[PDB]
RNA sequence: AGAAAGGUGUUAGUU
């Protein structure tokens, strides 16, 4: 779960819309897979986010 | 097939080749981080710093 | 190091060992006896490194030339023509 | 060139205090004597006065000796103390070469240098560095390296054999 | 190259 969360950020990988649209793609990216103050927003978000037998039968 | 195809063929150089891997993993460790540059760097250098 | 030396003929003449070349490591060779006392005066690491290699090279290339066998299952020419063989 | 100076002082029936420093000159020798005193027993320069100045020379400048000398390091932290082996013929030599050696893989200035003793070892078994044990072998014989030796544009190659 | 910490890269030392 951590690698494929670290391979959805490395799939994720006005300024104020820009970063807005940076917020909503990795979230969304991330979604679909399964200047200070707004960086600090982008940041929380981040934080806070973060068959075999079947097979062999 | 059916069950564990696999381990019923394989009842019915693996380990040196593992081996040399295993030996070969301390150098490959050094050396990737060694090359390892851009935002995959700051990735492999904070994995390390955990383990 | 201070000192790292280390042991048909042995001629060293323009460093080549023929017995079979030395050139690409600066380390000395000076034939001595049937031994070839190959020196270090005061080099490098990498003269340590490579003499432990050269000893083992020149050891395997004498062993395979006096009997080579098989192996099957030239010595580093050898492995590596068997390696490239199985590949 | 350094010299060896030593230095006997006291405060204006004070003790004398005489100790061995290494200085270019007398004069360096006298404010190096004071700044030591200055931290040891914290007696003030304009206070005290130097009583003696002598110079001292190598009793035995022709004999191959080991001399082992303990200093204190000023470093970015500025706390630091180290002990190191030479082997030369003159008190006076090793010093100029723990010098330059620090100087060299340290990065040191003269005054960040303290020297706290200088002592001559003669048992080669109290020797703790590889390199002078190396240089003492009864058998030490080696070809001189780093040789490489106007008149520009010579007729012949150089030999350099 | 040169004018927080990682590296089985190196050289001198401490415990």
């Amino acid at each position: 779960v951590n690698t494929f969360l670290d391979v959805v950020l490395s799939r994720t990988q006005r300024i104020r819309g820009f970063y807005g649209r940076k917020v909503k793609f990795t979230q969304d990216t991330i979604t679909e897979k399964l200047l200070y103050r707004c960086k600090q927003l982008k940041r929380a978000a981040l934080g806070r986010m973060a068959r075999q037998h079947l097979s062999r039968l | 097939p059916q069950n564990e195809y696999i381990e019923e063929s394989i009842r019915k150089d693996h380990e040196e080749r593992k081996r040399k891997k295993a030996a070969r993993e301390a150098h490959d460790a050094s050396l990737y981080a060694q090359k390892t540059r851009g935002i995959k760097a700051k990735l492999y250098q904070e994995k390390r710093r955990k383990e | 190091d201070i000192y790292k030396d280390e042991t048909v003929t042995v001629d060293i003449k323009a460093r080549n060992v023929t017995v079979q070349n030395l050139r690409h490591v600066d380390i000395e060779m000076k034939k001595q006896g049937n031994t070839i006392k190959f020196i270090v005066w005061h080099g490098s690491r990498k003269h340590n490194a490579c003499i432990r290699s050269v000893y083992s090279i020149i050891n395997n290339m004498i062993i395979g030339v006096t009997q080579g066998f098989r192996y099957k299952m030239s010595l580093e020419n050898v492995s590596q023509s068997a390696a490239n063989i199985k590949q | 060139a350094l010299k060896e100076y030593q230095v006997v002082g006291r405060k204006v029936v004070p003790k004398l205090f005489r100790m061995r420093l290494f200085a270019p000159n007398e004069s360096v020798a006298k404010s190096r004597y004071w700044y030591f005193l200055k931290m040891i027993n914290k007696v003030k320069k304009a206070t005290g006065e130097i009583v003696a100045i002598n110079e001292i020379s190598e009793p035995k400048p022709l004999k191959a000796k080991v001399f082992g000398i303990w200093i204190r390091y000023d470093s970015r932290s500025g706390t630091h103390n180290m002990y190191k082996e030479f082997r030369d013929t003159t008190r006076v030599g090793a010093v100029e070469a723990m010098y330059a050696d620090m100087a060299a893989r340290h990065r040191a200035r003269f005054r960040s240098i303290r020297i706290l003793k200088v002592v001559e070892v003669e048992k080669k078994e109290d020797v703790r560095r590889n390199y002078v044990k190396q240089l003492l072998n009864p058998h030490l014989k080696f070809p001189l390296p780093h040789r490489r030796t106007k008149k520009v544009f010579a007729p012949h190659r150089p030999s350099t054999f």
